[PDB]
């Protein structure tokens, strides 16, 4: 598993390490889009910093499944669920909340559990839609920091394979 | 093993999660229409253009240790008053606009949603109606207890209501 | 597809050009054996931290305008420790320890094998396997000019220490020494 | 008569030249890797829908009047995707993931093989191999004429989805694109 | 079982206790360079002046719930940049001063530290060069996620480093 | 026994009923293109918007016994030129506007439908794929023989295509 860049923007560029995270404040609402990006590894991108990716750009063809995981730095007394939404390849861009709750979905409710694993089925270069949606609003106690910050981690599966070796 | 059970007896199969309601210090409460409200949703959208089906409804709250405050869910059989996902707001919370005492709510099946010791709760209800084959039952959340909290805290508290059919015939 | 291409033999398997040797109207080039020569080749070891490998190595010869000339001429392997020749008539190019290969322009290129000269267990990248000489035989110039590359293959190759690669471009040549984002970017979080 | 002269591998086995390349007084050609160029073995894969076929190119090089000059050459292969070298000083000359054969003029005609390159199962008429690259080794210009022709075999021949041949004429060479009658005619109907 | 086993193999001893680092949310991050930082440190400290030893060092963190927060660990054979007790610290912590990017640090054996769930983490690492007897490997400790507090709370959180060499020839 | 299987070898399961075109003396032929044409068509209306199935195509035409005729239908994989329920009609008969004479066009799996004897033909086809999961082949029926009938008959001669997919997988 390695770290992906969600948080890429003209201004993150003066400060790099910034770009590891994407914030989560109290201010957003409920409905609102946290993150949207595509998953193709080998196109420049949030999937050039991970070593899958830069690997891919040895080869041509490469196909198999993949993985997302998130992590949640923030404070412990704080609660809330967020919704993590993939559309199929092929497929339009979810307009709000209830229209990506249809296809493949899992509900990340950081109160108890602290990650879960996203596996993307199938991938094929001869591609698919990750969103990060805001179910509840953020939750904070007295005294406890009002942003929290997100961390992405990806690694490649078993059935992943690559061939027709190119170099760059 | 806090599953209550309605009366003591018991792509379609899948989590519908509605709206996420934002609860504060000075709301009232909401009610949700079954089936009616669920129509619109996912794989029932193109469906419901007769239905037998069980219910299975899971209502949670995500709130810290720092707030109060206590909720009341229950399922009434054929309610009438005297509607979309955003469902509606109850005007008298008292008489939950039926000319019905609020007291007197907890004769159908209810659990107590507490924010101390219970994040979340669930009601497991078969279909009850004369007719097998057919606004069967409304979903009543009302705060007994207003919420209350020190400045700096979260004033909005969200409320989740997924639906799980089981046991559906169509 | 099957694991054969990805596997680590494959990767270094194919053949590159790790020098050019020019010579003008000199006429003997030394040439130290290097693999971080080009930007190729390089940027792949760096992934690894210990590498074991034997080396094979090729050697062609020909003129700047191409047209081959029947012209013969040495190579020779010098190995670590050994002494440079200083010139054609020098005592290193009759040394009996240093091997020779006497070959042609009309001779196809010959290929030469390198087996592992490290003292250690494995190279550490984070590595001199001796040098060559060239030179045309006789005590007079060729009046030929003479252009010749060297490609190099790798041949048993062994792996450890996966490292991670290196996302800034390569300043000097003996150390690893303006920061550059490893990824491109956009105008807004949400935008595809 | 047996069956083994009507059968489908004999059928596509003889060779055919499918290229020619002339360079006069440029100094490199690219030649992309078609089956289409010319009407003979066109016809003929066009009866078959599917067909799944390793390859083999043999490399042939002379002068316009045929004498041979002690000249060498390079022949690359381009892999599909590949960028195409855009001069002869060009970066895609020393890639390593691009192979080379190395082969003069008085060197009898080499002989590569390229397996199969599609994706799918099964080549698809109703086709991109990739692509070569040629050019004379050395920095400056060579003084001699060099006009070569590829010879292509056709080896390991699978057929499936036989169709009804094209009686027409070709128009385009993308594309099946004034109609003719198959067969020719007569006065009369009873009239031999 | 949170016990991290580097590349999935495995008075002299005795638990040494390294200096703790204040760390702060504008700080960087620490790395130490084993032997080398180890040979001033006790029973060493006139023993240093061939090796052969596994080590096993334990990172611990000591904050309150009411903090947040992420570090990495990881154990990187034969580190070289592009020392005492007191360590160093990173200028670049993007490219850890080598060039090469934080986001690939991962490839390398390593155990998450997270202030919300885990106050600990511990990375058991052998011996690993081409010679058996001989800057073996560095120790890099850098925050992903930097510190976030309200005020009035303790705005330095101390990390302690503590090796326990195990297996040991001299 | 009239089943012609091609090449020797093999709510959604149902008829579907095609438009009946209308085939007269100075008409030249139709085609349509599977799977596109039925993607409009039923359950698979919605469906469309990868897919292996096999296809069972039948070809009925009602005609008395005073007209006289003779038809030609065929599967032929990727069929590439050189479209809804109404199909198209081909501008040059002969080639099939591909270039490629009308003789030749039994090569492929066929059956004849001559007024005469048989009022009806059918074709089962397969699957016929590089790629298992993807215009896969097109649907030829055009006369050879063209209709002939005394005056005070019936002008036109309905054509009818039913399909019935089998072994669908989506």
């Amino acid at each position: 598993e390695t770290i992906l860049e969600v948080n890429n923007l003209k201004t993150n560029e003066t400060t790099p390490m910034q770009r590891l995270c994407f914030p989560v404040s109290v201010q957003s609402k409920t409905g609102e889009l946290c993150a949207a990006f595509r998953a193709d590894p080998g196109r420049d991108g949030p999937w050039q910093s991970t070593i899958l990716g830069q690997l891919c750009r040895y080869y041509t063809q490469w196909s198999g499944s993949l993985e997302v995981t998130f992590m949640f730095a923030g404070s412990f007394m704080a609660t809330g669920k967020m919704l993590i939404a993939y559309t199929p390849p092929g497929g339009s861009v979810p307009a709000d909340r209830i229209t990506a709750m249809l296809g493949t979905h899992v509900i990340w409710d950081f109160g108890l559990q602290s990650s879960v694993t996203l596996v993307v089925p199938w991938i094929s270069n001869t591609t698919g839609i990750i969103t990060i949606w805001y179910q509840t609003n953020y939750v904070v106690p007295i005294g406890a920091p009002t942003t929290a910050y997100i961390v992405a981690l990806a690694a490649a599966q078993d059935n992943f394979t690559m061939k027709l070796c190119k170099d760059t | 093993a806090n599953i209550v059970i309605a009366y003591g007896e018991w792509s379609v199969n899948r989590f519908f999660t509605l709206d996420t309601k934002s609860w504060a210090k000075d709301s009232k409460g909401w009610y949700w229409k079954f089936p009616d409200v669920l129509t619109e949703v996912g794989v029932f959208g193109q469906n419901a253009q007769l239905y037998r089906s069980g219910f299975c409804v899971h209502v949670q709250c995500n709130a810290s240790k720092f707030h109060q405050g206590a909720l009341l869910v229950a399922v009434l059989p054929e309610y009438v008053l005297g509607p979309g996902q955003v469902g509606a707001v109850l005007t008298h919370p008292y008489v939950l606009d039926a000319g019905i005492p609020l007291s007197q709510l907890t004769v159908c099946p209810h659990q107590w949603i507490n924010l101390r010791t219970n994040n979340c709760a669930t009601i497991i209800v078969p279909y009850m109606n004369t007719v097998p084959f057919d606004c069967n039952f409304g979903l009543l959340v009302i705060p007994v207890v207003p919420l209350d909290f020190n400045a700096g805290a979260t004033s909005e508290i969200p409320i989740t209501v997924t639906i799980a059919p089981m046991c559906a015939e169509f | 597809h099957s694991t054969q291409e990805t596997a680590i033999g494959n990767f270094f398997s194919r053949a590159g050009l790790v020098s050019i040797i020019t010579m003008p109207t000199d006429g003997y080039a030394n040439w130290d054996i290097d693999l971080m020569g080009y930007a190729q080749l390089r940027r792949k070891c760096e992934l690894f931290t210990y590498m074991r490998f034997d080396a094979e190595f090729t050697f062609v010869v020909a003129k700047p305008n191409g047209e081959l000339v029947p012209q013969l001429l040495q190579y020779m392997y010098v190995p670590p420790g050994a002494p440079k020749p200083t010139s054609r008539d020098s005592f290193a190019w009759q040394t009996a320890t240093n091997p020779s290969v006497f070959v042609k322009m009309t001779d196809p290129p010959a290929q030469v094998s390198v087996p592992f000269m490290s003292p250690a267990s494995a190279y550490q990248w984070f590595n001199m396997m001796g040098t060559f000489s060239i030179r045309t035989v006789g005590t007079k110039k060729s009046p030929h000019s003479i252009t010749l590359r060297v490609y190099m293959r790798i041949k048993h190759v062994r792996a450890w220490i996966p490292r991670p690669l290196r996302n800034q471009p390569y300043l000097f040549k003996t150390n690893p020494n303006d920061i550059k984002c490893t990824s491109t970017s956009r105008d807004k979080i949400t935008t595809l």
